[PDB]
């Protein structure tokens, strides 16, 4: 079975969100049950809730009242939405295909990230670091994520590139390039940030 | 005009004769006095009857219950009734349907204004438990009820025991002034009082089946003395003849005044004396009195509906929700077991409807107020036809959309229609086992103990299938695998119970329990739609074989009385 | 049922035998799938009923136990098979996973290569301030850094990053930005950060002027 | 010697004297005569009692219950015992351990010999079912129970009720013979005879809590007839008497003799007078007493006995030879849910046997015969602890063997111990809810009610795993889980209900329940060993706990009375 | 639970569609394998949840039906799905099979090819009477023989014998053995076997003399 | 799974006989239910019982009290044997083994023919048939079978064997060749009777 969801990359928090897996190869009223598991940010793991072939639904009761999952049985899909969200519920979300006689989640969409934030779209900022290695940072953009990348990978010996950090509900990062000394400033040493919604870019040189 | 009665040596040797007027018999205890009584009133006839009767020439058995009259020891009148609707429910099922309304209730006022009843006759007489009015009027109205063929002969059964001093007598004054009214009755009076003892014109006794002296009180004291142990001193010489009356004292001492000329006196006396509506119209208005009845008292029936409401309730809230995993199928046929087997223990209070009313019942049949398939039929549809229909409405319209069954009309339909044949004939077999005897308890334990027997053999707890041939043909005489079948058939038979698996066709699981269907296969149920309602049909044929066995006793113990 | 995955790391080297024990709170009766989730996809079913498998597997992982202890049991640990494992009942919804287990390869330890530095000259124009310690290539996990503002410390105001487990050199990174005002930064000269680590306990001093 | 006893003015205004003699009181009833007697008894202190009580001389409150005698309208002597086992009982159980033997059986022979009754003292007394003995002796025997400790003062309530003529009469000569003896007694006597009435001595009377005539008898008559209504006619003047004395007839005909110098005659006289063993021997006395009634009473017996045994038969061929298909598990979880309902509601019975004998109880705790805890722990020895044990042990060993449950010797043990256990318990829920009672049938249905209530709650008929969290909590209240999950504890665990599926690490069947592990984690009980045993604990806590309820009914209970 | 397997033989040409219907007694719920008995062999599984197939069959038989008809269907009947077809409940034991389905090749039909023959010298010295009619390539399966002594028939104490169907010439064979005692074998001299078959309503007469 | 069973191919009646299954592939008490089938001579099958894989057991409730199914966990090996013997329950035999959850006997024994009979062994008696066909007759051997071929095999064509036919619990059978009308008394015709439990062969010529 061929499992893929789609859907919004963002929603306001007190709303509702809505995502839908395309299922290709049975159809929904067939055989298995099908099911919904988010992911928190980092590791932990949470089974929402399947709707089975019959229709009949089941729903993590955490998710009390919250959750709602439809069926859509022509085009073969089954949605989710999620009623009244929180930051919290920022999380990698999943639909995934339980077997039932043998109990376990054989098989798995591929994901999307789904950010609760009040937030409105933001470019970057840059601001490098100069006093071998040096960094830029990039603070204060949004939404995630913006790709960093020295002279688009001239020196991309020791290169590494930190994960965003929340900073008043504005995402930030930073990068490293790790050279020698004879390099800077003798050449042309600027990061390059990529933010792909707002679609800017900024480069900035590093200078004593 | 003058009323007379003559007994020639009836059977032990003993000579009766009545004059228009008052009389009373009298004795110890166990002395015959009421099965004397049994043979004036004319309720025994192949017992053994030796001699002969005559009322005022007339022969005994050709229509003398009509025209009679007779009071039990009890004076059962209708526990929620008051006096006006009972002398109205006599007056209009004794008497035909020539005599109008107005001069019925005019015959009802010269009798309630006879009898000095018209300040407590819109007074609930029926005093089991409410206890409204005093019970010696309660005895007036028993008569009343007598008093309504306006009769010539009246039978009283004890009217003193059961009343304190004043009341008694009181009743004795009225008794009396039946007496003026130009009638004769007769008492069985268990120890009187020596005031109303004066007021006896005639007494007769009773020594264990052997006549004694029958006579005036004045004369009882007179012929007594005359037979020694003379009565003086104080000593309540109507109870002191009672103690000095009571096997050659028997025996010889009545010998004595066989001998004397009153007895060949009142024996030349006696040679000298040789020389309704069809059917509708009772069982609409019995049906009325026992339903209304049954709306006179909110006890057993608004207690068996509070106890089936918040019943109802508590299975609403611990299956609410049936799911369909794994665990529904134990689930919902969980609470169908429940159910079912809930309505045949529900039906162990049906026991109670025909023994309690028993002595009414033998005593409104020996007058003849009714036919007895006009009685049956009658009290049938007041107290079983509604009363098994609000439990069976009650729980499938509180409990079937909590619990989440099959959201289809027609199958909330089969259901509810359902627990009521199954009320009905739980309700049957206890009036099949229940129907004609005096105590409650051992008919209770008795159904109880083939309720078990028949909840074993439901489809929940033996696997019906896997019984060993030779007593596996019993299943049949268990009516809840009839409503337990019923309704695990129309509510199992569409769904599903394994999350994820279609289960049609089922691949390696074997063993699984999948559908609705495996489980009633694998109970061991028609799964086709004959299937379901051969239960019916066998649940419907059960209702008119409990209750023809039910007729069968009335029609078999109505003269036995 | 909450499983309970203890411990939630190991840092084994290639080739080898490993353990991990998934510990429920109730019976669940071999009804205990582990999960094998790569770094960014989606978990793959790895042992369903607690003791089989599924095929498309190197056949060298090995379920065993019963009654509340269950263990994932991995011969000839290889490349692919760093992860994060994540057990999971399903004897009964709702289905708890685990916490997950971080594998982690072997290393030689390192010292962490560090480099504080100053923000730039538009960023004192706004007036904010993060200083940043660089922390490259320091094995194994936990480290320590302490910040210094003309030896006057403050441990408060501060953030930080890792990167994962980075598989080319076997070692990790670590990004330290210290954000505050303008005023209790621009009053100061020398900045020093020190790195604790479980091989040097003496912790490495650096610091800049302005 | 001269046995006198003095009130004044006690409460509501009345006087009392007793001289070395016989007195009855006498009224009409609901006339405070009983009450009365309880005042007299000294049963209830803090009841209203505002006056001067002198018991000659002494004060009443100091261990007037130790050598006065007192006997209640009913004669209630054990049902199955001799007169010669009741006399012997009461007489080692009152009197001190320094009485022999010998000289005891001796004060035996003289109270039976007084009252005339050794031809009839080794027959079997106890008359309810059996009817060995006439009442009349009974009573004799009930009286004796109070002549054992040789009294001063005896009190008998009633005794001319519930007799015949002669019989009564007689008590009443055996009684002035007593009086004769020189004892002081008080009846309170319903509706007598004029002859005894001639016999007594004195007598006096009550109106609703008012003191009427205290006198002798033809001094009722004559200071009666002082108050006008001259009683003549040969009317039973006893009687007749009782009918003119019974609100200004009574306050105003007794207020014409308070002014009397009779009754000031005696207020002067008034104001001339103002100038066991431990613990271990009684119950194993009283232990040896009702035990021998329970072998003395087949009855109650061995109808259960035969009850278990036929329906352990039936068990055993309904469900003989449980195999081990896919029908072996709700059928061996058929059986356990059975066995387990069946102790429950065969602890029902165990209602009985605090409420039959709860006036015995009373009376011989005011009497004081032994301490409760004694009383208490003595009967549970007597009826409760043998036959709770033969139904469990009877059940287990024809059908643990019939149905083929597991071979094992210990398995069969804990089953044994299991029913022992529940029975006790549930029948300790029934004497905790049944204590302290007078109506058998309102506890009965009470006790039903809360046994389905526990039913629905087992393992089988609901799935307590998926009830929602807010009512799940009082699956612990529920003592047929405790039964039903330690005998599917100890039953499933090895087992196994696939054929030809291991099940152990089932694979492509999930759902399978091929088991006896999956059935029980799915019933959700815990399969640990001490799983097993908390359900004993849990048992033997509420077994602590339901007696300790009955127990601390009985202490607050037991002054009431 | 009786199954009831009808009719039990059908006679259907080579790559055709042919139906069998089991019949059961009572709901078996798709508990329902069909077997698959060759000549002299054990009945190998054919269709097991009486939809499914087990692997290592040509895919050609598709089991259809439920309720309590059940029904294997054989497109393009090839020569090697002639066999024995037994339909077995599994749904509670016992197990009971059905009384199995003969398959047939169609072929033209033929005259049986009918030999009678005396006994040996040697019998005639031990007294047994046994001959024989030959009924040799007769197709299809019934066929009737009649005796004749001399003229005076005799239907009684009459043997048969069939052999399978000849795959190698898709018809059949019967021997017709008439055992007798000596003196009323002895008495006559002629001796007549008639053939009944549907082709030739005639019966096909055969004598000898001695 | 590969299964053998092997004992008598005779029991006399009222008696008892006794199977036994070598089992090589699994163990007895490893994983499957174990099983034994009978079958009537020609077609009708009868499941008969198994013990599993815990030596619990379940029979045919028509062979009450006669079949009984033992275990040798060590040899693999599971016996039956049945008491009270019938010449109806002269039946080919049959071990096979049965799943449990996939609930069809999936493997099965190669079988062996047990003949409950009376007689003694008995050797047979040729009669040949003289007035193309012409067939020996074999009266009243015993036991079953024999093997007859025209001259070993010669004139091969047209040879029909027919099966054995009990004639008062005495087995017989026939033959015939189907030949010309030269090769006869021409050829020396001789049906070959082989009998492999007395060990005796007749030669018997066709002549007129
Ligand atoms: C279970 O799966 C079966 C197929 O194996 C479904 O049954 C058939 O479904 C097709 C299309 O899905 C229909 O055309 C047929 O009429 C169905 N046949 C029967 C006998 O139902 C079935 O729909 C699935 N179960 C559910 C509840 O949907
Ligand atoms: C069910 O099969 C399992 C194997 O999957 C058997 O379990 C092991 O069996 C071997 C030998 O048979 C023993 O050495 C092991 O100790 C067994 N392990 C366990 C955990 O039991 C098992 O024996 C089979 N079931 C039964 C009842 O025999």
């Amino acid at each position: 079975v061929q499992l893929q969801e789609s859907g919004p990359g963002l929603v306001k928090p007190s709303q509702s969100l809505s995502l839908t897996c395309t299922v290709t190869g049975f159809s929904i009223t067939s055989d298995y049950a099908w099911n919904w598991i988010r992911q928190f940010p980092g590791k932990k793991l949470e089974w929402m809730g399947y709707i089975n072939f019959d229709g009949g639904t089941t729903y993590n009761p955490s998710l009390r009242g919250r959750i709602s999952i439809t069926r859509d049985t022509s085009k073969n899909q089954f949605f989710l939405q999620l009623r009244s969200v929180t930051p919290e519920d920022t999380a990698t979300y999943y639909c995934a295909t339980f077997y039932g006689a043998k109990g376990t989640l054989d098989y798995w969409g591929q994901g999307t990230s789904v950010t609760v934030s009040s937030a409105k779209t933001t470019p970057p900022s840059v601001y490098p670091l100069a006093p071998v290695t040096l960094g830029c940072l990039v603070k204060g953009y949004f939404p995630e994520p913006v790709t960093l990348t020295w002279n688009s990978g001239s020196l991309s010996s020791g290169v590494h590139t930190f994960p965003a950090v929340l900073q008043s509900d504005l995402y930030t990062l930073s990068s490293s390039v790790t050279v020698t000394s004879s390099t800077w400033p003798s050449q042309s040493i600027t990061c390059n940030v990529a933010h792909p919604a707002s679609s800017t870019k900024v480069d900035k040189k590093i200078e004593p | 005009e003058g009323a007379v009665l003559s007994f020639h040596n009836i059977c032990s040797n003993i000579n009766g004769i009545m004059k228009p007027g008052l009389n009373a018999i009298l004795g110890p205890t166990g002395g015959g006095k009421s099965s004397l009584l049994d043979v004036l009133a004319a309720r025994k006839d192949p017992s053994g009857l030796s001699g002969d009767v005559l009322i005022n020439g007339a022969p005994r058995p050709a229509n003398f219950k009509c025209n009679s009259g007779y009071v039990v020891q009890d004076d059962v009148v209708m526990g929620t009734l008051t006096v006006r609707e009972n002398l109205q429910f006599s007056a209009a099922l004794r008497l035909a349907t020539t005599m109008t309304n107005h001069e019925k209730n005019e015959r009802i006022n010269r009798v309630i204004q006879e009898l000095g009843l018209d300040k407590v006759a819109d007074s609930k007489v029926g005093t089991q438990f409410i206890r409204g009015v005093s019970g010696g009027e309660r005895k007036r109205t028993s008569i009343g009820m007598e008093l309504i063929t306006d009769p010539s002969i009246l039978f009283l059964d004890e009217p003193t025991t059961g009343l304190d001093s004043s009341t008694a007598n009181a009743v004795l004054l009225l008794l009396k002034r039946m007496s003026k009214q130009g009638r004769t009755i007769i008492f069985s009076i268990h120890q009187p009082r020596y005031s109303i003892f004066k007021l006896f014109d005639s007494l007769t006794l009773l020594a264990s089946g052997r006549l004694m002296f029958h006579g005036p009180a004045q004369e009882a004291l007179g012929y007594f003395e005359s037979a020694g142990y003379h009565c003086e001193a104080y000593n309540n010489p109507a109870d002191f003849f009672l103690d000095i009356i009571n096997k050659p004292l028997i025996e010889k001492l009545a010998e004595i005044y066989v001998n004397s000329s009153f007895y060949k006196e009142t024996k030349a006396e006696l040679h000298q004396l040789s020389g309704t509506t069809s059917f509708c119209h009772q069982l609409r208005w019995v049906s009325k009195r026992s339903f209304k009845n049954l709306l006179g008292n909110p006890q057993a029936s608004i207690a068996q509906i509070i106890v089936t409401v918040v019943l109802g309730l508590v299975i609403g809230a611990i299956y609410f929700g049936l799911k369909n995993d794994s665990t529904g199928i134990q689930n919902r046929a969980g609470v169908l077991f429940f159910l079912t087997t809930n309505q045949c223990f529900s039906s162990v209070s049906a026991v109670e409807l025909f023994v309690v009313e028993k002595k009414l019942f033998i005593h409104e049949y020996i007058s003849g107020y009714y036919r007895v398939s006009s009685y049956f039929l009658g009290k049938l549809l007041s107290d079983l036809l509604p009363m098994r229909m609000l439990p069976s409405i009650i729980f499938t319209c509180i409990v079937y959309f909590m619990l989440g069954l099959k959201p289809k009309a027609d199958a909330f339909f089969v259901m509810m229609f359902t627990l009521m044949m199954v009320a009905y004939s739980a309700s049957s077999m206890a009036l099949a086992i229940a129907a004609g005897q005096s105590v409650v308890s051992v008919a209770t334990l008795l159904m109880t103990i083939c309720f078990v027997f028949m909840m074993i053999f439901s489809g929940l707890l033996v696997n019906l299938t896997t019984i060993a041939s030779w007593l596996s043909w019993l299943q049949y005489f268990s009516i809840p695998r009839y409503g337990f079948t019923a309704l695990q058939h129309n509510e199992f038979l569409g769904q599903n119970f394994c999350p994820g698996l279609n289960a049609t066709g089922n691949n390696p699981c074997n063993y699984a329990t999948c559908t609705g269907e495996e489980y009633l296969v694998k109970q061991g149920i028609d799964l086709s739609p004959w299937g379901l309602w051969k239960n019916h049909v066998a649940l419907a044929c059960m209702i008119v074989i409990f209750l023809t066995i039910a007729y069968l006793k009335l029609l078999f113990l109505k003269k036995y009385s | 049922i909450v499983l309970t995955q203890s411990p939630s790391s190991f840092s084994v080297s290639l080739g080898d035998r490993v353990t991990i024990s998934c510990k429920a709170s109730g019976y669940i009766l071999n009804r205990l799938a582990w999960y094998q989730q790569k770094p960014g996809n989606a978990p793959r079913l790895l042992i369903s009923g607690a003791t089989s498998l599924e095929t498309g597997f190197p056949s060298r992982f090995s379920g065993t136990g019963s009654g509340k202890d269950y263990t994932l049991s991995i011969s000839s640990l290889q490349t692919e098979d760093v992860g994060t494992y994540y057990c999971q009942q399903y004897w009964s919804t709702p289905w708890t996973f685990g916490g997950g287990t971080k594998l982690e390869i072997r290393r030689a330890d390192a010292a962490p290569t560090v480099s504080i530095f100053p923000p730039s000259s538009e960023q004192l124009t706004s007036g904010g301030a993060s200083v940043v310690c660089f922390l490259n290539n320091f094995y194994p996990k936990d480290i320590n850094v302490k910040w210094k503002i003309d030896g006057s410390e403050r441990q408060n105001g501060v953030l930080n990053s890792w990167t994962d487990q980075d598989s080319k050199d076997s070692t990790y990174s670590m990004s330290s930005t210290l954000t505050l005002t303008k005023d209790e930064y621009e009053r100061h000269n020398s900045y020093t950060c020190e790195a604790t680590h479980k091989t040097s306990t003496s912790p490495i001093v650096k610091s800049f002027n302005r």
